[PDB]
């Protein structure tokens, strides 16, 4: 199927019509998405099959066809862009200054942008276009809006 | 059954819409990969 680098929609035909369950990143022949999008199931790309290669429910990440390739990190200072791919809508870049999730094991960047759940897996980019993490795993604040972590894997 | 469809190139866009705030939140991450607010 298609193995060109870029952002992709993750669709399903199990429910009514064609439904977008999430988004992913194809880089160096490896497809990267969030675990809650596919639950580790195999994917189709045209007539080709993509098999899971690595995954972890606690990190909420999964890679297909090879190991996790994305290793860029938020510098902790600069604005970033969420390349939002909402269901039935065109890919759109939204620039924001990340906040921070403070945890017992360290700080993580966080993006306060609200999108449908089917947008999970959209990449967050630095000024050089490098993917510093994926959007879609976070928390609901007092306001009712979602604040997502900048979730990044480890390039082994 | 799940399938993928290309949606675009991964590039930084100059003069993109700038929005969203930068909240500092104390959070906890459980074994199931769910974040929760600590207060
Ligand atoms: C329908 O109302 C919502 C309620 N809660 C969250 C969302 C949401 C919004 C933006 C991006 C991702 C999500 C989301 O569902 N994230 C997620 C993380 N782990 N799981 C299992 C689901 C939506």
């Amino acid at each position: 199927g298609e193995t060109t680098d870029g952002v992709y929609r993750v669709m399903t035909r199990r429910l009514l019509g064609s439904t977008q369950v999430g988004v992913g990143v194809m880089q160096e022949g490896v497809f990267h998405t969030m675990w809650h999008v596919t639950k580790g199931a195999a994917l189709r790309s045209g007539e080709g099959r993509l098999d899971p290669y690595w995954g972890d429910v606690k990190q909420d990440l999964v890679s297909y066809c090879g190991p996790w390739k994305l290793d860029a990190a938020w510098d902790g200072l600069s604005e970033v862009q969420l390349l939002a791919v909402p269901p039935g809508e065109r890919a759109k870049n939204i620039q924001t200054l990340p906040g921070i999730f403070k945890t017992k094991d360290g700080d993580i960047g966080a993006v306060a942008l609200d999108y449908p759940a089917g947008t999970s897996g959209s990449p967050i980019l630095d000024k050089c276009g490098r993917v510093i993490g994926l959007y879609g795993n976070g928390v609901v604040i007092k306001n009712g809006s979602y604040v997502s972590a900048i979730t990044q894997g480890k390039r082994e | 059954d799940m399938y993928i469809e290309r949606a675009g190139d991964i590039t930084w866009e100059k003069d993109a819409e700038v929005t969203g705030n930068s909240p500092r939140l104390d959070v906890a991450l459980d074994e199931s990969g769910d974040f929760s607010l600590v207060e």
